[PDB]
RNA sequence: UGGUGGCGAUAGCGAAGAGGUCACACCCGUUCCCAUACCGAACACGGAAGUUAAGCUCUUCAGCGCCGAUGGUAGUCGGGGGUUUCCCCCUGUGAGAGUAGGACGCCGCCAA
RNA sequence: CUGGGGCGGUCGCCUCCUAAAAGGUAACGGAGGCGCCCAAAGGUUCCCUCAGAAUGGUUGGAAAUCAUUCGCAGAGUGUAAAGGCACAAGGGAGCUUGACUGCGAGACCUACAAGUCGAGCAGGGACGAAAGUCGGGCUUAGUGAUCCGGUGGUUCCGCAUG
RNA sequence: GUCUUGGAGGUAGAGCACUGAUUGGACUAGGGGCCCCUACCGGGUUACCGAAUUCAGUCAAACUCCGAAUGCCAAUGACUU
């Protein structure tokens, strides 16, 4: 009886008013945070392209944690991620909050970014 | 009771602004900081 | 004869304050100059467009001017360089 | 717990065989309880709105809102602010003991109590329920305020239809009118 | 003697009637008809003057429809005083009628009372006019 | 199959089935990190008992909303005529509604 | 000013219509308002979405409040019309004072006087993790030349020199 | 200037998508009538008005979901001036 807002459903109203603040790149690819109940993932996106450069998450079967989905040791990605456009090399990128609170263990995962280099 | 009131420095004692503000709301020697070229920094200014 | 019989009340008006596309599609722009003066906006801005006080529509980087169509009636101001 | 000990039990697979659903977590439950005041100082001139705190954290040790008018009234008072009774939306485990003080100690406190509200429902699934009086609720003192005032507590179930609800608020024992 | 309740304005404009009418060139719900054939404006008056000298002629008859109805204040200064200073007075009301607009639709009635009780109202009426059946197709 | 995008509701409301190991889900708890004008509904946190029920995906419908003509007309530039509150031609444009019809989506990127 | 003048009424500012699909475009033509208000009704961070209707209830009433669906907006948006706004510019929290000094490439409008928008730079901030925004209120009214005196400050002048 | 092309703007027309105004029919919350009783709860009669809602159908300078004809602002290809 009671109808509910889905944590997937109203996020994406709470995403876009992120969107339309930052411009996806500027040599700066913007970089997004996708908390599920199980795992959590980790992409690196920029309009106007539409390219993914490059992501992993925490459904990764190379680097497993084996804790799965609690605490920073879930944002191992955030430190992955990271080192893995460092070899891309690119960049000091943008960063988009999801439809999350930038708040931990959101807020550790790029937070695990910035000490494995990225300038944001 | 809205009377414009300048808003006098208190590192040099310079008045430098025109507020708009209400005798009855704001009824306290009111305060603002703003920035006094002649002090160069953020600035405490009371009303006067 | 006369009788003397008023008033109107109604003979005020205000200063006429002007609107209207002030450049086309396809001028050549320099830099802060005004495309599109409006109460509101009734067109939006886009690529090196930006939003003044009056809400209005003014070229940050030079080039062409085109008006378009977000979808499905609603307009939308973007300069493209050279 | 030892209402919600009840129905975790017996109550949700009772309805199950009654009548059919996928997926036996498809089944109404206990919602959402939103207790009123509504009072307003009668009419806002008393001017202890705060009267209403008192009076009503000793029903449950939850703190209380005081729902303010969002309205301006031109028949009586007044414009917006100054707000109009008290309200808890209580839920949880802390639900799971309001209504073990309702039905057999605080409902019965009700002086000519027998069964009650045929049409109460609205419709679609909720139960409303007025209260009229206020020595009813246990750790309500009798050497306090000694003032009275009037109650809605609003019974929130999950089914689609009252249907469902009715029936299941009889499995859970509610005493009805008949 | 028909007034439209509270208008959003109380002196209007004179417009200017041309062409054909937006729509109701077509009796639909009775039978009889008639139809106009200038523009003009019409009073209030003059429906006065056609719903009794109808019902005089339709002594046991129908219902008689009106799809006219008058909107437009035609406004008059009061009189002999000098030009401008103001628009008048609102005088009254006033009807819109386009040239080939449906007037009355008149029902429950043969041929040879409808060629007489349509036909005293438009001597009333300052248009000239033409009687106006129904048709099928559908 | 999920995540993120781009395109005008031809992308949508509505009706009806089907899916859950993996993914997205509900779900479970609140000691923590943090929230409620109060409250673990939400927001935050860590966990895996139960689930297709809802979300979400696919599939059928055209009831609604949408897209959308051609022809023809209203209107009209430009001449020319009149019985001149208006009306008539000629040249070129051409609506609106309606309608023949389309459509209840395509195109990516990454991840399994 | 004027459909001769007088009497009446108006003199300036913002909005609409008349305005003829850019923009202006008149009359003693048709409507409203404006000489303010907000130390927050400003800036920013982060949330959330209306009005009305039905259903049932506490003195509860045609309506204050409270719950479940409807509800693209019929609500609000300080004040009044036009435009605009739910990704909000609409409501609610927290931290605040950018309601900022020196500017200003360039534009709009136009007799001039005026008036308007500003990307960007430096000085120091505010909010924000950052990205970044911020030179007052969603916009358009709420204000008036010069002369003359007063107040604060003046690594300016000073009537032979101080 | 003339042709191509790109546009801004909501007019004339139209139509009701809203702001209004409106014809007629179904629908009838409320009301009145008339009685019963109301000492009170109330009930029945309506060829009595009637809010919503709905089937059609009219009309708007201060109504537009829609939107022409020209007209203005320019481009780059010319062909004259």
């Amino acid at each position: 009886m009671i109808t509910k807002t889905s944590k997937n459903a109203a996020r994406l109203k709470r995403h876009a008013r992120v969107r339309a603040k930052l411009s996806g790149t500027a040599e700066r690819p913007r970089l997004n945070v996708f908390r599920s109940n199980k795992h959590i993932y980790a992409q690196i996106i920029d309009d106007v392209n539409g390219v993914t450069l490059a992501s992993a998450s925490t459904l990764d079967k190379d680097l497993n944690v084996e804790s799965t989905g609690d605490t920073s040791a879930a944002t191992k990605v955030g430190e992955l991620v990271a080192k893995r456009a460092a070899e891309k090399g690119i960049s000091d990128v943008v960063f988009d909050r999801g439809g999350y609170l930038y708040h931990g263990r959101v807020k550790a995962l790029a937070d695990a970014a910035r000490e494995a280099g990225l300038k944001f | 009771m809205r009377v414009n009131i300048t808003l006098a420095c208190t590192e040099c004692g310079e008045r430098n602004y025109i507020s708009k503000k209400n005798k009855r709301n704001n009824p306290d020697r009111v305060e603002f900081k703003k920035y006094c070229p002649r002090d160069k920094k953020s600035t405490l200014h009371r009303e006067t | 004869s006369k009788k003397g019989v008023g008033s109107t009340k109604n003979g005020r008006d205000s200063e006429a304050k002007r609107l209207g596309a002030k450049r086309a599609d396809g001028q050549f722009v320099t830099g802060g100059s005004i495309l599109y003066r409006q109460r509101g906006t009734k067109i939006y801005p886009g690529e090196n467009v930006g939003r003044g006080g009056d809400d209005t529509l003014f070229a940050k980087i030079d080039g062409t001017v085109k008006f378009e169509r977000f979808g499905r009636d609603r307009k939308k101001v973007s300069v493209y360089p050279v | 717990n030892r209402l919600k000990e009840k129905y975790n039990k017996e109550i949700a697979p009772a309805l199950m065989t009654k009548f059919n659903y996928d997926s036996v977590m498809q089944v109404p439950k206990i919602e959402k309880i939103v207790i009123n005041m509504g009072v307003g100082d009668a009419v806002q001139n008393a001017k202890a709105i705060d009267s209403a705190v008192e009076e009503l954290t000793f029903i449950a040790g939850q703190k209380p809102v005081v729902t303010r008018a969002k309205k301006s009234i031109a028949g009586f008072r007044l414009r917006e602010g100054m707000p109009i009774g008290a309200k808890v939306t209580l839920r949880g485990e802390r639900m799971y003991d309001f209504l073990d003080k309702l039905i057999s100690v605080s409902l019965p406190r009700v002086r000519d109590f027998r069964g009650v509200s045929k049409k109460s429902f609205d419709g679609r699934g909720n139960y409303t329920l007025g209260i009229k009086e206020q020595l009813i609720f246990p750790e309500i003192d009798y050497d306090k305020v000694t003032k009275v005032r009037g109650m809605d507590i609003v019974i929130v179930t999950t089914a689609n239809t009252d249907e469902e609800a009715r029936e299941l608020l009889t499995q859970v024992g509610m005493p009805f009118q008949k | 003697m028909l007034l439209p309740k509270r208008v959003k304005y109380r002196r209007e404009h004179r417009g200017k009637m041309r062409g054909r009418a937006k729509g109701g060139t077509e009796v639909h719900f009775g039978e009889f008809g008639i139809q106009a054939l200038e523009a003009s404006w019409i009073t209030n008056r003059q429906i006065e003057a056609a719903r009794i000298a109808m019902t005089r002629y339709m002594k046991r008859g129908g219902k008689v429809w009106i799809k006219i109805f008058p909107s437009k204040p035609y406004t008059a200064k009061p009189l002999e005083v000098r030009m401008g200073s103001g628009k008048g007075a609102p005088e009254g009301w006033v009807a819109v009628v386009k040239p080939g607009k449906v007037l009355f639709e008149i029902s429950g009635v043969s041929e040879e009372v409808a060629r007489e009780a349509l036909r005293l109202a438009s001597h009333k009426l300052p248009i000239k006019t033409k009687f106006v059946k129904r048709e099928e197709i559908g």
